[PDB]
DNA sequence: ATCAATATCCACCTGCAGATTCTACCAAAAGTGTATTTGGAAACTGCTCCATCAAAAGGCATGTTCAGCGGAATTCCGCTGAACATGCCTTTTGATGGAGCAGTTTCCAAATACACTTTTGGTAGAATCTGCAGGTGGATATTGAT
DNA sequence: ATCAATATCCACCTGCAGATTCTACCAAAAGTGTATTTGGAAACTGCTCCATCAAAAGGCATGTTCAGCGGAATTCCGCTGAACATGCCTTTTGATGGAGCAGTTTCCAAATACACTTTTGGTAGAATCTGCAGGTGGATATTGAT
């Protein structure tokens, strides 16, 4: 079937982005940066998954693999190692 | 270009001359040492006469020894000023060839 | 005894010489000063400048 | 490769025989004989040995001709320039190239400045060393060719020589730098001072220090500080910053300061640094 | 070692400031040349056994001086002259117009100093002044058979030097003319002033020293 | 003999509004545009051919290269006119 | 009869044939359908020359200047980041006060 | 009863988190978010688990670089708290729009 | 005559310089500087004047982008005067080395 | 042959091309330093190109190739 | 003696043939010399024999006998010469170098 | 049922450079990705400059300037020194 | 300084996936010897283009005071994240199905390759005319002390 | 509130640079007519592998109070734009020398393409011995009230 889902950008939780900032090194977090860092996260996800789905669109693969998304993530100038 | 560019070498030649004159500031500062001693060497000559011979004949050695150190600053002060002065006019003699 | 009479001329020559050397001592003041007045052409940063070393 | 042989058998100047080390196209009238005399305070070489009965009477100048910068309790420093004084710039080189590996009378001796290392001696200021100075920042090379006379070598002068040249880097407020291309017996002593200035100026701040400010008070070229990392903990943070921090070491250099760190130079002296567009 | 038998005779002075002496080595020791022992073993052993002159060493300083003064800068075009000696009428304005490296500059200032008791008594000339007599005076009387000193000398050196030698637009520009010339004119008045004090310095010395010693027969 | 796209883009301006004009530096900037974007899509298409273990430089891979090489609405209009004109070329047999 | 006008485009297939070929790696190109990129350079070159006439009457100029090029080759936010490292020679910037 | 000073447990979690290198954001919510941002592109796309893990650590890398950016920005702006305009300058100066 | 407030003439020459597309830097000391940067890497190699114009087009494009980014950094700093730490943050957040 | 790293006060023209206000002091040394850095990077790339070509005169093709690698297209000049 | 002509004649420890046929694969132009590919061997080797030798210096100072992926990035990022050959690269599970700037902790 | 990788070769690099050091398979993939993309980078830059020289054959001097042009300073000079060493050492066609 | 309470280092420990060798094998490249066709190297040859070089009119960089507004230090005061409890939401884990992916084989369509025209597309000439930079001159804002 | 000397916007003129428009040589790739040739679109299946699912602790949401800090504002001073006079390197303009281009002809190193036949390096597993990883406790360093 279709199996549609309501968008859940609130899936990334408040202490999750807190821990992700504390990996970076910020010691004092604002109260209103939460929704906008969700926004820039969603923008980065859509900017990479457009390229992933067009690589799997040419591949004649109606799944995705790891190699095409590491190719697509290479060609956004932010190349990833480790997974091929 | 001939009567002009040589004036820059006149600048660098007399450049150390005020510092040479600053070395004379020690030399004219040296006159604080001995010309005041010249006032203070007089006190063992007239005060030792006292209403009239090792202090009257051999006292010239305290006087003849002091005239040696005054002369090094004296005449050497002149010729440095002369080579501060006189060598310009040969270059002026090049400048006298034109306006 | 004319011996010390002509020997006095060896010391009377110095006393006529005394007047011309004391005059050079007497001429010291203005030639120090009028050069220093000529040197003013500013605030006289020192006090014993060139020939005030002598007293 | 030309000067790999000997030219004079032995050369003296004053008190100490100097068996020379390098060939040079001198007049052959020097090489026909053995005794070569050199006039002490002025270095103007003597093809004959039969004039000190009158030339020392003709010896007019006793202080060596440079201009006084600073004298400590032991040693002084002098200043000779080429365009205003040519003749003592001549005879400085004729004793240098006997010891050296670089000199050639190719240009004129005018543009590059000369300093001096002469000690407080009771028979007038006898010279014990002299080191060159280029005029202004040609290829870096802010300090230049350094000589030290074997009449007074191996008695602890050369370290005092090189740091005084390095001491004039700070009033210059520029990047201090040696002539790179060759040094063998001096280069390890050259590398000694960058190690000597390494930990001594480090612990006096008692904290960290940023990479430009190393170049502020040490005033050396940053290639040396980058090559000083091989001796110590110069470690490199996020996108290049290279900044350092003290580690507890043996500090036996810093502990045993008794005789090897004998003297230094008080910064109390004057400089001109003349700007002239002649080059 | 015999290299330090009679080192040099002289006493130095200390400092209270920084020594500042920017001079010329070609003008520090004055004269340029010198000779060796093999030139006076003929004169002072074979010639002076019956001569009237009294030979001195100080005359060797200024001796050749007037002859190389013409051979270099008065005419430079000679290079390999076999008989390299210009003749007597080419050596007559040398001694009359005696240019001993600007001899006039070393004495014309002391005239208006009015210190004519002595001449040229400076520290940079060495301390042996009592034997100084100029051979602008001492040729026509005693230097007659010494006048031929240079004529023999270049023969055994083959016309070359006795010492060795190393291997060999107005406008907007005239304003610094008077701005530079006039400033160093005023230094003469500095020198002339400080001359007069160092004149009367020594004139104060000979005041009493010949007076009181005579008093033993008059009081 | 140098090859230049200058006459062709002059004819492009001719087939739009004819009143305007290329200058001697404007065709340099335009030639740089066409050569640069040609180079970009050509290396992307060949690299994608190598990525998909496939040999021929297909029209389908130029399709996916122009889909991944441009920003959005420019890409969809470009691929619309591209598929339009390539079916037009296949139409006239 | 034609050369590439049967594709309906303007640029030639033959110059873009070999320029696909000698730049290639995969050793074979589709010579009948390499003309799909021939389409795309037209849309490339029109869209950033159609905007040269986006300001015709409001610039009062007939030729296409290089400041006339860049100073409206930025308002096309779609074609902005298609030239994201382009440095137009003597094109100026766009006027802005923050 | 016992309570630390305010701001000193922050440096403790700084060193605890950056000393280690495990994945930070929770796995299955981000898998749900990848599928939910996927579903508007092509309906019912199959996924590979290692590809989802690649996305996990790739977006962790980009977001930790952005937090380094905003730490730089807030320490230049003589503050110690980050704000929205810090992220705005970080996005504007790093380069993407 | 009369003298308008300081700042206003500065902004009108902001406008006058920003409309113009003239090569802003003087050409012949730039020729001097590219010779100066040439001789320390290699002995005398020759420079086509069009290529020196190409450098004289590229490097001030890099400079004006640097100036734009440091202007935005200083207006983030709640001031209207750039400093040295402004250009330090601009280069470091740029990713310069 | 000498040092001519002093450019100009056209740093206060290039900043004027930016939308900047009153500039400061103590920036001119840093801006000529970063100019020296950028030029030494690009001239090092260009001299490697013209060394490989074994032509002793550089060309605009060399500098456009060097910039096209380096990260910014020297665009519309070659 | 030894006569093993397996193209270890260069003294290089990577295959000459695999990157030979990969250069013949990548091959935008037309031809590629194997004898001028032996230099391309050790370019790869010096990229690696100076990277991972520099890596295991952390294994002494952190007392590990293997080397794992956070041990890679923690020391493959300090060498600023080998920094910018990974600026496009993001190491998976590599962590961040410890970096707390001084003005963050001002003892307020 | 086929794959190509650089696994045992970098393992031998580790054995030469250090007497004992283990590698995880994740780190093997890290290093394999590094060697593969720096391979691709210098390969495409060398081919690009070979086209820009209007030559046709790829040889040692163009890959030499590729090494010299793709890296920063001191590892580039050590790399080109090692490259010249290796190409001269391969050039000796002899028995031993 | 002096303790209280954590926290960190420092072992010590037993089990568990996991690196390590490693034999087999089998594709499967690498290496080897031989024409061979061509492309790099090199020597040579016109020459176009680039490098100094000096002089002449003028923008323009340089130092100048100098007045002001923008940076910066310090104060004080509301508020908002921060530290921590806790009640509770859902994350993490083992079994069950279906289709997409990897793979084999087939015609078969489309592309290399040759070989032969020919419109077409650069280029040097070369008029030309016309749009544009600059100049001059008049109409309309432009932002200040009183 | 206002009248101002400055500056900008608009409008006509005028030299002049070069963009436009043929245009002919001319020669050159592009088009075309087959011929052969191999990679590829399509069909069938074995099988992982990836959805998709129901049962337990760890983290997340939501509070609390609370003091640390972001901002307002004052305040003060000093760096910094702003004319202004003045040196000064410029900005073409022209010319000389000359030399490192780009091109021809050339010739021989050499890389491609074979096929043979080789050892030989992934690799699936396959056993098999483990380093390490979380947990457990004990010595000692690092913040917080007095």
């Amino acid at each position: 079937h279709r199996k549609i889902l309501r968008d859940n950008i609130q899936g990334i939780t408040k202490p999750a982005i807190r821990r992700l900032a504390r990996r970076g090194g910020v010691k004092r977090i604002s109260g209103l940066i939460y929704e906008e860092v969700r926004a820039v996260l969603k923008s980065f996800l859509e900017s990479v998954i457009r390229d992933s789905v067009t690589y799997t669109e040419h591949a004649k693969r109606k799944t995705v693999t790891s190699l095409d998304v590491v190719y697509a993530l290479k060609r956004q100038g932010r190349t990833l190692y480790g997974f091929g | 270009m001939d009567p002009s560019l040589v004036l820059e070498q006149t600048i660098q030649d007399v450049s150390n001359l005020p510092s040479e004159f600053r070395y004379l500031l020690e030399e004219i500062g040296s006159n604080d040492l001995k010309l005041i001693e010249e006032k203070k060497k007089y006190e063992q000559k007239e005060s030792q006469i006292h209403k009239f011979d090792k202090e009257i004949k051999e006292s010239l050695l305290k006087c003849q020894s002091l005239q040696r150190e005054k002369c090094v600053l004296a005449n050497t002060a002149l010729f440095l000023i002369a080579r501060h002065l006189n060598k310009l006019e040969k270059n002026i003699a090049l400048l006298e060839e034109d306006g | 005894l004319k011996s010390y009479e002509a020997l006095k001329a060896e010391l009377k020559k110095s006393l006529q010489d005394r007047r011309e050397q004391e005059d050079t001592f007497d001429n010291l003041q203005q030639e120090i000063y009028d050069k220093e007045t000529e040197y003013f052409s500013f605030n006289n940063n020192d006090r014993i400048f060139s020939l005030s070393s002598a007293t | 490769e030309v000067a790999r042989v000997r030219n004079l058998n032995r050369i003296i100047m004053g008190k100490y025989e100097i068996e020379p080390w390098y060939f040079s196209p001198y007049p052959i009238e020097l090489t026909d004989e053995d005794f070569i005399y050199i006039d002490d305070f002025t270095l103007q070489y003597f093809g004959s040995k039969k004039q000190y009965e009158r030339y020392r009477k003709k010896c007019t100048l006793r202080h060596p001709p440079g201009n006084e910068i600073y004298r400590d309790d032991y040693v002084s420093f002098f200043e000779i320039d080429g365009r205003k004084q040519r003749t003592w710039c001549r005879n400085l080189c004729l004793l240098s190239k006997l010891f050296l590996d670089h000199k050639t009378l190719y240009y004129d001796v005018d543009p590059f400045l000369f300093y001096c290392m002469t000690r407080r001696d009771e028979l007038g200021h006898h010279l014990v060393g002299y080191f060159s100075k280029e005029k202004e920042s040609a290829d870096g090379y802010n300090v230049a060719c350094i000589l030290t006379l074997p009449q007074y070598q191996r008695m602890g002068y050369g370290k005092l020589l090189i740091e005084f040249s390095y001491e004039l880097s700070k009033k210059e407020n520029k990047v201090g730098s040696p002539e790179k291309p060759l040094s063998d017996l001096g280069l390890l002593s050259y590398r000694a001072y960058w190690s000597d200035t390494l930990i001594t100026l480090l612990v006096e701040h008692q904290k960290e220090i940023t990479i430009d400010e190393i170049s502020s008070m040490t005033s050396m070229t940053t290639t040396d500080i980058l090559h000083t990392a091989k001796t110590l903990n110069i470690l490199r943070y996020y996108k290049g910053q290279h900044i350092i921090f003290l580690n507890e070491d043996i500090l036996d250099r810093y502990n045993r300061l008794k005789a090897k760190k004998r003297r230094t130079i008080d910064p109390n002296r004057l400089i001109w640094k003349p700007p002239v567009f002649t080059a | 070692w015999n290299e330090y038998d009679k080192f040099y005779t002289g006493s130095f002075q200390e400092t209270t400031s920084y020594i500042k002496f920017s001079a010329t080595v070609e003008d520090c020791c004055g004269t340029n040349y010198n000779m060796d022992e093999r030139d006076e073993t003929f004169l002072n052993e074979q010639v002076n056994k019956g001569s009237s002159d009294i030979l001195t060493e100080d005359e060797f300083e200024i001796l050749c001086s007037s002859f190389e003064h013409a051979i270099h800068e008065r005419q430079p075009f000679l290079s390999m002259d076999p008989e390299s000696i210009l003749s007597f009428e080419e050596l007559k304005p040398t001694l009359i117009k005696s240019d001993m490296a600007d001899f006039n500059l070393r004495n014309q200032l002391n005239h208006e100093i009015n210190s004519h008791k002595t001449h040229f008594i400076t520290q940079f000339d060495p301390v042996s002044q009592m034997n100084t007599r100029p051979l602008i005076q001492l040729i026509e009387k005693f230097g007659s058979k010494i006048y031929d000193y240079w004529r023999e000398r270049k023969i055994e050196v083959n016309g070359y030097e006795i010492f060795p030698q190393l291997k060999f637009i107005d406008i907007l520009n005239s304003q610094r003319l008077r701005a530079l010339h006039q400033e160093l004119k005023n230094a003469k008045d500095l020198a002339l002033l400080v001359a007069k004090r160092e004149n009367v310095s020594l004139n104060w010395i000979n005041d009493e020293l010949k007076i009181f010693d005579q008093r033993v027969k008059i009081k | 003999r140098k090859e230049t796209y200058s006459s062709y883009i002059y004819k492009v301006l001719k087939q739009t509004h004819p009143d305007t004009g290329i200058s001697q530096k404007s065709m340099s900037i335009l030639n740089s545009f066409v050569n640069d974007i040609f180079e970009r899509i050509a290396t992307e298409a060949s690299k994608l051919a190598a990525y998909n273990k496939k040999s021929t430089i297909s029209a389908r891979e130029i399709q996916t290269a122009v889909r991944l090489i441009l920003p959005g609405e420019l890409a969809k209009h470009a691929v619309s006119e591209g598929t339009r004109a390539v079916t037009k070329y296949s139409s006239s047999t | 009869q034609s050369s590439s006008a049967r594709a309906g485009l303007q640029f030639p297939v033959g110059r873009i044939k070999r320029y696909l070929k000698r730049h290639a790696t995969g050793r074979t190109r589709v010579g009948s359908k390499a003309a799909i990129y021939l389409t795309a350079v037209l849309e490339y070159l029109t869209a950033e020359v159609l905007e040269l006439a986006g300001n015709a009457a409001k610039d009062l100029k007939v030729k296409r200047i290089t400041p006339r090029h860049l100073q409206l080759a930025i308002r096309g936010d779609d074609e902005l980041d298609s030239l994201i490292r382009a440095t137009i020679a003597s094109g100026g910037v766009l006027p802005h006060i923050n | 009863p016992h309570r630390y000073k305010p701001g000193t447990v922050a440096l403790r979690e700084i060193r605890r988190f950056q000393k280690s290198t495990e994945l930070l954001i929770r796995k299955l919510p981000f898998q749900r978010l990848v599928r939910e941002i996927a579903q508007d592109f092509k309906t019912d796309l199959r996924f590979q688990s290692s590809a989802i893990g690649a996305l996990q650590e790739s977006v962790e890398a980009y977001l930790v670089s952005l937090f380094e950016d905003t730490n730089l920005a807030a320490i230049h702006a003589k503050r110690v708290t980050i704000q929205k305009k810090d992220i705005k300058l970080a996005r504007r100066l790093r380069g993407e729009r």
